[PDB]
Order: C-alpha cells, then structure tokens, then sequence
C-alpha cells in the first residue's frame, strides 16, 4: 500500500548491499520526489563517522620521511581517507600501531577504542622495511562535513597538529530511478527502481531506512504552520 | 491559617476518616477531628456527620477545590523551592543485589555507597523476571541479574560480556549443608531451602538448576531479604542457594562455612544501551566484567 | 527549531495569499530538498472539486449556438473552466441556471447543491441577448484528475452531454529560494523562502502547509524497511 | 440448567426411572421429571429417552460446557472452603523493612514453630506512606510502620504499636562512633552518615532521629540496598540507618566489634520512637494463625 | 442453589457495598451483610470483608470467574427463549415531534405501519436536538430537528422539513396567553420565558422566538414533561411553545389550546432517509412526507 | 506564605516598609517583622528593602503565585460565606414524579419561584434507574418523589414536603372501557397494555401501575405524552393515565370517564400515595431558593 517491496537484496560480503529496492505505487512519478530528495538526502544530513587526525610523532611535520616507509606522511595520510571504521563513541578516540619490521600494514592490525573497527580490515595500508617502524595516532570522529580541512584541530595542537578533512557517507554510489508502470486508468501508475550501495559499513537497512525517517522529519517536522 | 490540619481533613472530608488518618500527620488521634469543628464555623460545606460514618455532605465540592489547588499550590511553591536550587540529580536505577553483589562487587559499592550524592542508583530488591520487567525495561535498566536470557552490545563505555559462579556455598557452623557435605542437593534443603527473593534469574537459574532433579527447595519464606533470610539464619532453619557467590562471608567467618553444592549460574549485564550512550549505568555495565567483579 | 515563521502573510483577494513563508534554520540544502519537494508535490495534487460535464441541450450538440449567446459551447464550455468553487460533496451534484433577457451572468448567479460556492463569484459568464437563455447543468467532483479529457461521463450517455477534465487545481504560482546564512558557528545554516499563491480556494495553509503533510506520510508510510 | 436439573438429568444421560437423578445429584423423581419435562425444552434439545428405554440423544453431556463449567466452579467450592484456612492458606506477608526484620523475635518464630513448626511464609513491601495506603485496606498481610500512618482496614484500624524501640546507628570495624559509643546524631555525620529515603515514611521518624542532635538528615546518597550498607563499610566505615531493636546487632562479624548505645532521640516531642506497629481487622485476625501468632509475635519480641 | 443473590454478591465484590446495593430492593437493614458470613461458609473464597467496606479481600478472583460466567450463562439461556420463539423485531426508537405521538401522524402512520413496518409501537418525542444526532446515531432511526439543514437521496427519505409555523403556544387555565394568539413578531410572553432544553433548540428558538421578536426571557422553568409542558400551559407565569402539525394532536389534548406569535421557528434538519435505510422504513418515508412537510 | 505575612509584604513591597502590611493585611500595627524575617529567607528573595528605603524589591509581585492565588480562593469566602453568597447562593431544586400540575403548580410556581424567578427548576417525570441514578448522579436537585418501591435508596439526607396522591385512570365510554369497573384489578390492567417509559419514575411507576397496579404489562409501546391515551384508551389498545393530581388536569380530556386509579390497583386501590421521597440537608442552604424556596418545597411543592 503504496509500498516498498524490499526487493533484490544482496549486500553481497556487504560493501555495496547492492540494493535494488522497489517502492511500486506512485501515482505519478512523484514518487521520483522522495527518490532524487533522498537522492541527497539519504546521504544529507548523515552521521558517519570517520577520521581527523593523525599522530606521526617524530615526524611532527608532515612531508618528511618516516623511514621504512616506502610511502611517506603524504601517501601515510593518504592513506587515512581510506580507512574504514565505526564508533558510537560519539566523541573522539584513538589507536597507534608499533608494528615494525618488513610489513604491510594488515589494515586490521589496529589500535582498538570502543567500536573502531576495520568495518572491513586487510586495506593494504602501509609498507615498510625491517625498521623500526613508527606509531600513528589519530581521532576518531561522527561527522557530515567533508569540505573544510582548515583550522581543524588547528585550533589546539593536542598533538602532531597534522589533521585531514575525513569524507563519510558509507555510501559512495547510489543509482535512485522511477518507471511509470500500468494502472494509469484511474491514474497513470509508476515505481521507483532505485539502487544505492555502501562502503559496507552501513546497509541501506540502516542508511536509506535512516535519511527516510531522517527528513520525514525533518523535511516535514511540522505542517509548515505558517 | 490551616493546611496541615487540611492535610488530614482532606481524609475526614474523603472517606470520613477523622480521627483515623487525623492521629497520621502528627498529632493526637483525634485533633483534626475537631479542627472540622473550628472550619465548621466560616465554612458552610465542612461535614461532621454523626449519623453517616461515611455518607457524605457535600462540604467537598464547595470548600474542597482550592484545597486541593492549594494543597499542591503551597507543596509546588516550596517543591520549586530547593528544586531550584543547584538541585543536580544525575540519577539512573541499575541491577546490582543477591549474588556478585553479595561478594566482588563491593567495587561498585565502593563508588554507589563511599561517593557522594551524585550518580544517585536505586538498586533495591529485584531478580531477573522483577528485573526482566523493572531492570529489564531499565527502571533498573541493565544489571548484574542472571542474563535476561537475551543481551550483548559493545561502546559508550569499555564493553565486556559476563562472569560466574562456581558450584560451592557458604552456610554456617553447621547450618544443614554445613552439615551434609553432599554438594548433591538434598543437603542444606531440610533448611527449607529458602528462596532468597524466590526465583531472581541468577537466584532461580541456579535454583532451578539446583533442585530440577528429584532435589527441591521446598523452603519456607519467600522474601526479599539478605538481612533477615540471612539474618534468620542466626535462628537457623533457613539459608542461601547463591552457587559459591555471596560467600565472602563463610569464605570469611566460618560460624558461616563453605561445603560445596553440585549447580550452574552465569551473569551478563542486561548491558541497557541507554548506557551504551551514558556510564552511570554504562559504567555499571562496562563496570561488571571490569570493575564490579574485581 | 528547523522551523517555521509564519512570514509575510496577505490579507485581500484571496486569490493568492501572497503569501512568503520561511523555515530560518535547515542546516544546508535539505531544506532545498523541501522546496521542490513541494514543488512538485504541492502541485503535485490536492484533490481538487472542479466542474467537469456540462448540461446545456440548448444543442445536445457541442458546436451548434445557442442562441442570445453572444457566445457559444466552445467559449461555454470554455467558460468552465476557470469557473471556481468546492464542496465536500466528494459525489456530483448539478447546478442549472435558467436566467433569461438580456444579461450577463453574475457568475455568482447560480445553482447551488450542499457546499457548492463561486469561491469568487462575479466572474464573467455568460452574455445574452433579450431572448430565452438556456439551462447549464454539469457535475461537480473534488479529484486528482485535472488530466484526460476523453470516456469518463461518455460510455454512460446523460443528455446535454459533456464533461472535461477540468483543473481541480487551486494553488498556481508558486515558488522559493535559499541561501546560505550566518548562525555559521552551528554550520553556515542557511534559509529558505517560499511563495506560493493559490486560486483563492484553498489558502497555502489547506495547500502548501496542507501537501506539507500530504507526504510527510505518504512521503514513507513505512519506515523504509526495504 | 440449575444443579438439580442439571446434575440430575445429565448424569441421567446415561441412566433413569429418574431414579438415577434423585441418586448423585438429588432431585427426586418430584422436583426432577416435573421440572425436566418443561425444562426438556429450555435449552432446546431433548435429553434423555422421553418415556422410552435407554438412551443418550441430546442430554448435558454436551449442555455440561455452558453447564457444568459453571457449578464446577462451585464443586470446587462444593468441596470445602479450602483446608488450612478458608481464603489464602498461605496469607503471612511481612514488611520490607531496615529495621527489625532479622533478630528481635526468636521465641515468637518459637511460638508459630510451637503452634505450627517450619510452616512456609511470604512477604510484601509497604512503604510508610505506602505503608499507609496499603494498610488502611490490609495488604501488606502483616504489616509495621511507624503507627502514625496506614489507618482504615476493618474495624477501625485498632492502631496498636507492640513496642517502640529508640534509635541508634551503626558504628563499625573502624568507626570512631564506634569510638565515641553513644550516638547523638551529629556523631553521625561526624563520619559520612548517609540518610534512608525521603518519602519513605521509615525516614521520616529518622528525620527526628538523625536531626535533634547536632545534626539535620542529610539523605545525599543512599543506595537503597542493605547490601550496599555493607558493601562501602565491609571497606571498615561508612555509617547509615540499623535502628535499636536490631542495634544489638551492630557489632557483629570479625571486620567488626562495634559500639552499641541506647537512644539519644533529644527528638520526640509527644510520644516518637519508630513503632513496630500490628495493626488488623477482626476478619484478617479471625483464625489462631495470625490473631493468637500476630498477638504473640508483637508479644515474644526481646532482644535477643 | 443460588443464581439470583449472585447479582448482588458482585456488587460486594466491585465497591464492597452489600447494604448500599441492597437498599433499592429493601430487606432488614443490610440482610446481604449478615448474608456474607452466611456465605463464607458456603463459599471457599468470600472475603467477608464487611471490614473493607472501600476496598477487599480476594473472594473475587478466586469464586467469582464462573460467577460472571455463569451470570451471563443463566441469562443468556434465559435470553434463548424469544432467542428462537417467533421473535420478531419491529421494536425501535422513532425520533418524532414533540406532538407527533398523539392522534395526529400515529394514526396514518399506525396504518401505513400496518403496511409492512409497524414498529413493536411506542410514544416518542425529542425536541429536534439530539434528535439529529439519534438521526445519524442509529438507535433511533428517523428523527425531526429544526435549524440544522441537511438530508439525502429519496424515497424512504431526503430533505424533509416537519411542518412550519410562527412556533406555536400550549396555553391552558392559569393562562391568559389565548389572547397571545400572534402578535407581531413578539408580543406574547414578554416576560421570563425560557423553553425546552435549558438547552434544546427548539428550545433556544422558541426562547428565541419569544425573542424572535423579544417576548423576553429568565430561565426558571422549561418544556420537560407532559406536565412540566403543561405547567407552560399552566403557567403565564414562565412560558414556551408548541408547532401547527404539533397542534391536530396537542389542541385535541386534555386542557391546552395552541397559540403562534406573528414567534417563528421552522423545522430543518437531515430528516431523510438516513435512518431508515429499509422500503419499509422507507415507508415511514412515505408518512413523514405525506404527513407534515408544507 | 500565611495570607497574613503573604499579602502584608506582598503589597508592602509597594508601601516600602512596616505598619502598611497591617493597613493591607489583617495586622493591627506593623506586627509583620517576625513574617517579614520568616519570609524574607524562607521563599528565598529579598523582602521590602534592609537600610534600602523605598524602592520595589519584589517580595510579592512574584510571590502572588500560589501564595494569593491560593488565598484569593478563601479571598471569596471572606466577603461572604454563610450570609448570600454560599458556595452559590440560590440553589434548590425538584426531580419530580409529574403529577402536580393538576392545581398545585401555580401556587408551588409562584409565592416565590415569582418573586425570586431564577432557579430553572422544573416538573419533570423522571426517569427511574435513571431516578435512583440522577437522585445520585445529578438532575434538577432534589426529590419530590414517590416511594412506592425504591425504599431505601440510601437516604440519610433532609426532606422537604413534596406530594401526595393517587395516578388516576382515563377510561372511556367511548372506549368499551364504560364497561371497565372502576379502574381496578380487571378493568385498569387489561388490553395490549401500554405504560410510560421503560427506565421511567413514572413508568418504572407506571409499569408499576401494571405491577402496582397490576396491569398486564405488555408495554407493546411506551407513552408518557399520555397522547397514546385516547389513541387507543377509547379506541382500545391500552390502557394508563395521568396521576391524581395529574388526573385533576388530565381528566380535562372528553369522553374519559373519570376512575380514581394508582393510588387505586387491585381494588382501585394499594396504588401511588405520593410517599413523600426527600434528601437534601443543609447542602448550600442559607440563600433565597434554598432558605425560603428549600423549606417552600415542603408547603408549596403539594399547596392544596
């Protein structure tokens, strides 16, 4: 009744819960509405949670060296964004890492407040040689804003100063679309066939479940009294 | 220049009751009772029947209505009064009683009973079913209570999962298992194996695991009470079943002794996420397998 | 709080409330997700009481004159359209018109079941000369189907013969806008505007606040439990 | 469908002559047949074989469901008004309390062994404004709060407080009360003395007690759990409310040897000891188990 | 042995009262009271409780279950005969005019009620207030209002008024309003009027309807009764009305005599056929019709 | 918070100082120092102005709150309470069983209800359940009221004097009632019989009155209109009345041969004496309707 049919559900080992997901009644493609609106909003108003910052001590800075690396700060806080993880800590944490000797960094091998966790572990993550490699320390947080990098924890050095704009929605790819089926006699009938993926830290189930209620809401907290 | 003798008046205008509920407030037992005299004169819907113990005159409906609107217009006005004063009442009800409580837990203790007014937790008497419902529902809202056959959950806090009992109990000098050394049941059941407040959930679990075979608890009283179902065991026909749990004492004084039972009891805090945000009562969840235990 | 003020509001022809309405605080474009939203889904639909048939069998014909016109079906028919009104009726009732002699049609003139009204009566309807004008009797029905003017009142014939699907659309001009804002230390939050108007039937407050909670239902009956 | 009737011409229904109602069920061949011949219509089904020979045709053994069900339920009853006590055998619910639920009464637990041995008992919660609510209808099956409270139940109440010990505290493996012997109350907060419940009626005698000697009750942080009241003093110290009755039993277990005291109660005004408090109706008492017991118990209390 | 005593026996068992239930049949001075104790022996669980006058003891839960299953088990075998016995059901309630029960409509409608739907018959009168409401209600089902418009469809029924007339006057001895025939607009009464529901709207109309043009008004005494009516026939003293199809059957009444105002209500309301539903009622529809309507 | 202190302050806060409170409160003086200090700290704001001369410190002007909204409600009692205003002054009522208005009304209607005309009490045939119920629940207020089977209907309140008399029966000769005798056992309670409302004080009254007055009862129909009667009264259906009293105006009909008939069942007698039924006390007694009209229901209601 106007109604989703959950329908092909396969989030595959997870990243990207391939989704195909079928809402069949909408008279007139209004339906479309809530599809290109979730569209932004089911990855608008989110709460993923991601990095900041990273601790490199001994390289303060940040385009030097750490030896062993066979990937400097640049391709060490490069490698971050990548990262992929979870809290509810809802405020920040850490981990480190003092693996040393030839390694990759088993992107699991980790440094483990709360929840953080390698929603998926094994991301190469870092090179090195049998060196002493060194730790890297870092937040941890929810946010929304992934634009502004400036004065981040530029605001108090808690440490390395060295802080990067993290990018968090798990879902990256998306494919929201509508088709005006039958039934257009008593009104020209159309569904919505929409994908979305996710990085595989979150589902739809609990993404586009999310933003629905999230806006409905908020998009609609009120009949606009006016 | 009346509200206290309203207090009780409100009873003699309710179901009668003057002199009773007159003496409850704090005076002679019949003083409001004839305070309904003194109103009497001004009033003209004050009742003082002599003839209907109970059937009412309808001095209520006219002379009533402040006295109620008052009656919580002068309590609110001085409820208000200290309420909004630095009143800070960061309070939320946890689990935490019979069993682990009884012996490794006095960590908690230490920081619900040597703090100060702060973190205020009504734990009071409740098992597993009562705390299913009150702990469960978190009025209490995660525990140290047997597994509400259902939990598990990890974050805002130091996660954890569950700890247990071994199959021993403490008794007395000779307090009946004292007596049979036959950790089989059937030892210290002559003392009618009292149900330390019937059936908690760790009180059950081990209960029923105790006596589900031929064995039986059988016991006499069936409150909720350490002192006094303890307390009684100084008149001695009745004792504990918490599995080698709540012995630190005839692990301690052995006018309480310690021959064991044999059986099963296990605990993981009901672990409330409503301190999975918070540590009051996420402490006492992350506390327990952390901090309560040890 | 994400909310409305009631902003400007008009008070005269009610034929558009005017009527600029705002929301202040939606943290960034999810508002703007609300705008269209309505767009769209205000004009999408309020189901709309319109005139549809028509009964004149001055001709039972749809081109003949009938005379003391000084205008025929084509420009009756016509002047349907843009007559104005509503009930509850949520059934079809008539209204007929027998004036004669020379005249105008007060279009306030009329005839009249349960809740039916010229919302704005006045308007130009019909000339006529001195001579016997005849009657114009017609359904009435409050519906989405402002589309397809074809079947309908046509496989059940009823004499004086025609119906159209009229507009049942009372809220036209419409519109808004955005931007971002100050209040930037909680996120540079940001602004929407709106206009809508309407025929002077249906204020905003029964149309736009009204398609407020139009979807905000329908929007997700469920909660996205795909 | 009535039981003459019913048991009668059901049972019938496989036996007659009627002869077989007037036997089991009663209603002789008279009250039976008559009235069986008019109610042979009533229910709408013909039961048993009219004036024939044998037979089961349309009897109560299926009119039992919406029949039988019924007078069962008095066949319960029909068996007696129970066998230990009409309503409630087991009806001896005691108070929660913090006071004297534990060692003050050992000869009336003799008595009730005495008049009953090892005989099983229960208990409830009242408050002492719960207390009250609770007791002017009798629930709390036996029930002590401090008297001026819980008054209705049957026959007036009867208010009647068995006795009313004066307060103390607990002092302790370490306490410096258990130093300074006595206790005033402000001996109390000299140490961290942490009240009961405001609200709790049990408080609000304390309130005297705790604060009409160089001191005001201070309820800050109490857990609400005797456990607790052990659980931060088995550390040695921390001192809250065990009053006198049970205040020979402050002393106790190797941490501690404690210092007794008597009553320092400057708080009294009229007469104000906390009261141990058997309050009844005549109905509630009229039966040896609690009347004569209920009696004895608020009698055998020494302090042992 | 006891099916009836039973009924008051739940009344002890909801608000503990066997003297204060017992009071509207009349037996010693509480007879049911010493008839508990008389019971608590017949009965395993009879609280007695003669004691908790407001409040129990659980003879309830325990004997009491049959004891509303069998109350409404004995009932409705008792309701079984009539359950099958011809019965049919003409019985209903039909909202007529104040003065549509006399030998006015009855008669023709008794008749055309002879005509398939004679209603197991009544007297019926309400005051074209509630009476809409019976209209939509469904309990009553045809009903007579007079300001509220509204109708539907046809045959058994549709828009229909019920009659018109400068709202009329029963006027009788201790009345010299038979001069009050009809003034202009209001000149009949003119002192204290009020009229039938303290409330009603032909109530508020002939109230206004005196003060349709200000026969004016204090509110003492209204159209209740047959008598309270004719205490407005009485009085000239505080004063009402009575319509024109009111009259055929109110003039031929034992004293009144009617009496407009040139005083002015119609009657309008959805008296079609919303209640009737039914060619037979339908034929009412026919009798509401061919009986008042102008 | 006293009124006294309250309003003494409370106000003072705009006199500034001491004696006002006693020319605004009840105080003779200036005896408002020891409420001042006891309420300068206990609400817990600062009253008048310590060495700060005139200047509004607001005591009151927040303290009304409660404080004189709450003695505002005894503010209305302290003009009058017991002298004309009485928790509503005027206030009688009657919840008639309908039979006075034969020639009783008028002079009931007038003596007073014309010369203080405001209370909206009525002469109404209540209901009888629904007597009992609004006797308990609420209606016009008080009862003149036959008692005829509801005895006992808990009662215990104050009479006033209402009525007495007989529900006297149309019959007709133009009915074949000619040949009814007398209104009696046979010929008052035969045909498709006819009564008042089921649920109905005159018709629990009047099927009394087929069970008073021993009428078959068939209430194939209900009629209090009384139009019923001569519908089928002469032309045959039923047969029921107006009282006595109400037969006085009832007999106003033609071709009703008169037959005095409920205080008349059986042998055209055991029928409606009119037992006066009353309680109402003192209830809010002391004002017009209710002092003069409260005591004139007794002499008035039944005036001949």
């Amino acid at each position: 009744q106007f109604q989703i049919e959950c329908v092909e559900s396969n989030t595959e080992e997870s990243r990207n819960h391939y989704s195909k997901f079928i809402l069949e009644p909408l008279e007139r493609g209004q339906g479309t509405t809530v599809g290109n609106a979730l569209r932004r909003v089911l990855l608008s108003n989110l709460e993923g949670t991601a990095v900041t910052a990273v601790r490199i001590a001994g390289v303060s800075h940040e385009f030097a060296t750490v030896p062993g690396v066979r990937e400097d700060v640049l391709e060490i806080i490069m490698r971050m964004k990548e990262v992929i993880l979870k809290s509810y800590s809802s405020q920040a944490q850490i981990g480190r890492l003092l693996v040393n000797g030839p390694t990759t960094i088993t992107a699991s091998h980790f440094d483990l407040p709360s929840e953080v966790e390698v929603i998926d572990p094994t991301q190469y993550v870092a090179t090195i040689a049998e060196g002493g490699k060194l730790e890297m320390e870092f937040r941890i947080e929810r946010g929304k804003g992934y634009r502004t990098v400036e004065r981040g924890r530029e605001e108090a050095t808690s440490l390395d100063f060295l802080q990067i704009d993290s990018i968090f929605m798990p879902v990256r790819k998306v494919n929201y679309s509508v088709e005006e089926v039958r039934a257009d006699g008593s009104i020209p009938k159309d569904r919505l066939l929409l994908e979305v993926w996710t990085n595989g830290s979150i589902s739809p189930q609990e993404a586009l479940s999310s933003a629905a209620g999230i806006l409905v809401d908020l998009f609609n907290p009120l009949k606009d009294i006016s | 220049m009346r509200l206290e003798q309203l207090q009780a008046f409100l009873a003699i205008a309710e179901t009668g009751s003057f002199q009773k509920a007159a003496s409850k407030c704090g005076v002679t037992q019949s003083t409001i009772s004839r305070q309904i005299q003194s109103l009497e004169a001004d009033l003209g819907l004050e009742l003082f029947h002599r003839t209907n113990h109970s059937k009412l005159t309808l001095g209520g409906e006219r002379l009533l209505p402040r006295a109620r609107k008052i009656c919580l217009e002068w309590e609110t006005a001085t409820q208000e009064l200290g309420d909004l004063i630095a009143g800070k009442q960061p309070e939320l009800c946890i689990a935490a009683i019979h069993s682990l409580c009884g012996s490794y837990l006095p960590p908690v203790l230490q920081k619900f009973c040597r703090d100060y007014p702060e973190v205020q937790l009504r734990v009071t008497s409740l098992g597993s079913d009562r705390a299913l419902k009150v702990l469960k529902d978190g009025l209490v809202d995660l525990a140290i209570v047997m597994n509400n056959r259902f939990l598990t959950t990890g974050r805002d806090m130091v996660v954890e999962v569950l700890y247990d009992e071994p199959i021993e109990l403490l008794t007395a000098a000779n307090h009946p298992l004292a007596a049979y050394e036959r950790v089989p049941w059937s030892e210290l059941v002559r003392y009618p194996q009292v149900v330390f407040k019937d059936g908690y959930g760790m009180q059950r679990l081990v209960q029923e695991k105790f006596e589900r075979l031929e064995a039986t608890l059988q016991a006499a009283l069936e409150v909720n009470t350490l002192d006094a179902f303890r307390g009684v065991v100084r008149q001695g026909e009745l004792i504990a079943l918490l599995p080698s749990s709540a012995l630190v004492e005839a692990r301690l004084d052995p006018t309480l002794a310690v021959r064991p039972l044999a059986l099963t009891r296990r605990v993981v805090m009901v672990t409330t996420q409503d301190r999975l945000q918070i540590p009051p009562i996420k402490h006492f969840w992350q506390l327990v397998r952390e901090n309560i235990p040890p």
